[PDB]
């Protein structure tokens, strides 16, 4: 019973950490934009449009 | 003792929705500000609740099925509502679940009765009439606790059979409306439970006669079915439960 | 708290080590991520006591010294908005911080343009 | 953290090397008190005892028993179980139990046994042979004898078939021991089934009657309303212990709570379902649970090739629970803590750094 | 059976969505290119080499 | 369709529920991409004739 038990909640738990993981991908991809947007917008005038 | 009613007068049996009653606590856990949702059996939001009518003359004492639960409600002025009698074959047969509340207690009793075909009680104008049953063979289980009790007081009662566990939900609500069921919420509080362990498929009201014959005292209860669905319970942070919603009703509340 | 369990645990190896070590991975990234984002300029800028701009009005994206938290209008707006073995580790840069970043980019760039971004 | 990293040489840098438990003190069963207990007294030390043949049917049931007093009186000669454990009764929980006393004669106790055959086994009282329960004998030469003779306990000693497995048999029915049919009237061969027995105080060990009670035990589907005594011990609070609430168990800190509870509630979960609050059976007073403080132990270490001097920081964990510095990401032990600013070299969490200069904060 | 056969689906059914995911972050990151393409050579005329 | 094996699948937990909430994320995060590539403008112009 504990070992059926250890599975599961073990499942739960890798399910967790990959989906945080991809969750940081994001974040990561989305803080690389807003470091671009800080050194180009905030630190110069841009010329790229949008 | 027996006595037959042969001064009735035909009438079939009402219906009335269920409005917003009917929500008792699932179990004895508190919680706060939150949200909970639970599958259990319930009855559900708008639906038809059974009506039956005691008035001068009806005298409305049948016996239904359990099925899985029981909604019973009861606008009752002047205490004419006594007890119940649960029970599959109501004879002597099976045993019983005896509930009753006579001019002292409450008596809670698991025994072999033998069950009247007309059984009620007798108000003279003080009680001095017991006619319910004629004799009682095989006792098991004995229970005494305290008393549970224009309309002035309105009684919700949920029985539920599961795991031969007699779980009772109550909830005195006051209210002065005078004929079908009030628009409002009140979950019902657990009372007592009752390890009882026996089987039960049917179940009948009982009542109580006037003297002066016998005259109809006025009264109005209801009696609905619980059917097992989801409900989305509602907590304060007083820990009651003010609202609810019905997971299977409309699209909405889904 | 159950040694029983954790003695059937042993089994799987270490699985709890690459769990741990992945959230550790990503725990670092945020701390990353927020550098990236905030500490680009290593020199600390402020803006002259006078607000004489040419007319042109800062106020509510500069910070407000009134306030304990030493954050602009606009800022503390933005920050009323937004509303079992389980850790959460605090960020490495403060709140405070943060807003003392974005206090020395906003003064840069209102006192010396684009030029700070480039060199003195 | 040489032992985490699976290396010998460490690079500067914080490493989470273990995790620290606050280790639990004491632990904690509370339980509701002991009463509506079964009537025990009325059963073995009643005023009268019942005749073998027409054995009383006791049913306990509803109630709490505690089988130890029982069990510990040095006057029970004869205590013998042959289904159960007599230091389990305590433990376990049966739906009801039947108690049958009868007085009997001393050697006739040891019938009253399964796989015993005799004239009480046969014809007076019968045990299946997968009985259950505990036998309770006692001697009782000082109350039923009588210096006259007492007579009024009557045996049956004969029967056509033997008893099957606790059934009652108060007949009095003629016995035919012979052949020759009788309608009742008593002859040569035609007697009286029951005899009066010859308990007398000039009689030795052997002919002195006992009272003898058997306690059967009943496992049906019905609730088992029958369990033994529960020994709540006192109650320890502000302190991580492991607390036992009416079978609810677990570990924790135990705290007073504002927390209202509505009167038929007991436990307390919050939005994720876990226990944070649980009301006390003894005193009816709400308590707080709060959950012993884990957290994360970090070593703080420049290169081995430089010092081996490290600082420790236990994650979200107050410094007055484990060169002393709290700080928001928790208790840092090892680093001093200094007024000035620097750039960060090994990250701490929370605007804090340590570096290398003694390990400073 | 049922408990062998529903871990297996089960099992594969998250190794279906982990890979889902990781492909429409892919598919995020191409449309996100594409965007910025958009604004920035069909909205206007962009210096940025290749 | 089996009922059954629904009744021993709830005891897993909210696996499903997971599986469901990152499937319609994705869906949802489809139309988002294609409404940030192509509908840059709000105005529907057009050619002369
Ligand atoms: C009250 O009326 C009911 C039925 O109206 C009586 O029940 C019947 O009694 C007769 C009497 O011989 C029996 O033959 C029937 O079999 C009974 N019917 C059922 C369904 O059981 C009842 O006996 C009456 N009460 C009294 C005290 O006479
Ligand atoms: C810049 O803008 C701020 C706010 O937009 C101005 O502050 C206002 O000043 C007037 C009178 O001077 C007050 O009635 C308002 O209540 C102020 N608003 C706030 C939010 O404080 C400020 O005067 C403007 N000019 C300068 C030079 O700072
Ligand atoms: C309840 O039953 C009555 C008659 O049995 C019927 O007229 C009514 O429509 C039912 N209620 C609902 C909501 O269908
Ligand atoms: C109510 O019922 C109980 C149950 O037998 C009985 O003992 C009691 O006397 C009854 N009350 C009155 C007033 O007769
Ligand atoms: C139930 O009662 C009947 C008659 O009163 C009796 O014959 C029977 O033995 C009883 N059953 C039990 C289990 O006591
Ligand atoms: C209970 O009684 C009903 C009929 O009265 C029967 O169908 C059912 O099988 C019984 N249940 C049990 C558990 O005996
Ligand atoms: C909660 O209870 C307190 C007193 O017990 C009362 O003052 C308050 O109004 C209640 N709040 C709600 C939301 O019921
Ligand atoms: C008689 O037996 C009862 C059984 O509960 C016990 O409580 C009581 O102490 C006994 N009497 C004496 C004098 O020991
Ligand atoms: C149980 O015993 C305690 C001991 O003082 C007492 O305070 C309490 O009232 C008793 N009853 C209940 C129901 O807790």
């Amino acid at each position: 019973q504990i070992d059926r038990l250890i599975t599961g909640r073990l499942q739960s738990l890798q399910t967790y950490v990959t989906q945080q993981l991809i969750r940081a991908a994001e974040i990561r991809a989305s803080a690389n934009l807003a470091a671009t947007k800080m050194s180009e917008c905030v630190l110069g005038q841009s010329k790229r449009v949008d | 003792q027996c006595v037959n009613l042969t001064t009735r007068t035909q009438l079939p049996p009402a219906y009335t929705n269920s409005f917003t009653r009917g929500v008792y606590y699932p179990d004895k856990v508190f919680r706060s500000s939150v949200l909970h949702s639970t599958q259990d059996l319930f009855l559900p939001f708008f639906s038809n609740v059974t009506w039956f009518h005691a008035i001068h003359k009806r005298f409305d004492n049948p016996v239904l099925p359990f099925n899985d639960g029981v909604y019973f409600a009861s606008t009752e002025k002047s205490n004419i509502i006594r007890g119940w009698i649960f029970g599959t074959t109501l004879d002597s047969k099976t045993q019983s679940l005896l509930i009753v509340n006579n001019a002292t207690n409450v008596v809670i009793k698991v025994c072999e009765f033998q069950f009247c075909n007309d059984p009620f009680l007798g108000v003279y104008y003080m009680e001095s009439e017991f006619r319910v049953y004629s004799s009682a063979n095989n006792c098991t289980f004995e229970y005494v606790s305290q008393p549970f009790l224009n309309f002035k007081n309105l009684r919700e009662f949920v029985f539920k059979n599961i795991d031969g566990y007699f779980k009772i939900y109550s909830k005195h609500t006051p209210i002065n409306l005078v004929r079908d069921l009030p628009q409002g919420f009140s979950a019902l509080e657990p009372l007592v439970d009752l390890p009882i362990g026996i089987n039960i498929t049917r179940f009948q009201t009982l009542l109580a006669l006037h003297r002066s014959g016998w005259t109809a005292g006025a009264a109005a209860y209801y009696v609905g079915y619980l059917q097992p669905r989801t409900f989305l319970l509602k907590y304060n942070e007083n820990g009651t439960i003010t609202d609810a919603v019905d997971c299977a009703l409309d699209p909405l509340s889904e | 708290d159950s040694t029983e369990c954790s003695n059937l645990l042993l089994q799987y190896g270490s699985f709890c080590t690459q769990l741990n070590r992945a959230l550790t991975g990503i725990a670092v990234e945020q701390d990353k991520n927020t550098q990236e984002v905030f500490a680009q300029v290593k020199q600390i800028y402020k803006t002259p006591p006078i607000k004489d701009f040419g007319g042109f009005n800062f106020s509510q994206i500069l910070p407000d010294p009134s306030k304990p938290s030493k954050r602009s209008p606009i800022e503390d707006l933005l920050f009323n908005k937004v509303t079992n073995g389980l850790t959460v580790l605090p960020p490495l840069l403060t709140d405070e911080m943060i807003a003392q970043y974005t206090s020395a980019l906003l003064a840069g760039t209102i006192t010396s343009g684009w030029t700070f971004g480039a060199g003195p | 953290t040489k032992c985490t990293l699976k290396s010998f040489t460490v690079e500067k840098g914080i490493y989470q090397t273990s995790n620290f438990r606050v280790q639990p003190t004491e632990s904690i069963v509370r339980f509701p008190n002991i009463t509506n207990l079964c009537p025990f007294g009325e059963v073995f030390n009643a005023t009268r005892f019942a005749s073998v043949y027409a054995w009383n049917r006791k049913r306990i049931s509803n109630c709490v028993a505690d089988y130890s007093v029982l069990y510990n009186s040095a006057s029970f000669s004869t205590f013998k179980c042959y289904g159960v454990s007599p230091t389990k009764l305590n433990d376990l929980c049966f739906t009801n139990v039947y108690a049958d006393s009868f007085v009997i004669r001393g050697d006739e106790v040891r019938q009253i046994a399964p796989g015993q055959t005799g004239k009480i086994a046969d014809y007076n009282y019968k045990l299946p042979d997968d009985f259950t329960g505990c036998v309770i004998a006692w001697n009782s030469n000082n109350l039923d004898s009588k210096v006259g003779g007492n007579y009024n306990y009557r045996y049956r000693l004969f029967r056509k078939s033997n008893l099957k497995p606790f059934e009652r048999d108060i007949s009095t029915e003629i016995y035919q021991a012979g052949s020759t049919p009788c309608n009742g009237v008593e002859g040569f061969n035609c007697y009286f089934p029951l005899q009066s027995y010859g308990f007398q105080p000039t009689n030795g060990v052997g002919y002195q009657p006992y009272r003898v009670v058997v306690l059967s035990f009943e496992l049906l589907h019905a609730p088992a309303t029958v369990c033994g005594p529960k020994k709540s011990t006192n109650l320890v609070k502000n302190k991580c212990v492991n607390f036992n609430f009416n079978g609810l168990t677990g570990t924790g800190v135990l705290t007073e709570s504002n927390k209202k509870f509505l009167p038929f509630q007991q436990f307390g979960r919050d939005i994720a379902d876990t226990t944070d609050a649980v009301r006390d059976p003894q005193t009816l007073e709400i308590l707080d649970i709060t959950p012993c403080s884990f957290g994360g132990v970090s070593v703080i270490t420049p290169g081995t090739n430089t010092s081996n001097q490290v600082a420790v920081l236990y994650q979200g964990v107050n410094c007055t629970e484990v060169n002393v510095f709290q700080t928001r990401a928790g208790c840092l032990i090892g680093a001093e803590h200094v007024n000035n600013s620097y750039e960060c070299d090994i990250p701490i969490g929370a605007g804090i750094c340590a570096s290398y200069q003694s390990i400073i904060a």
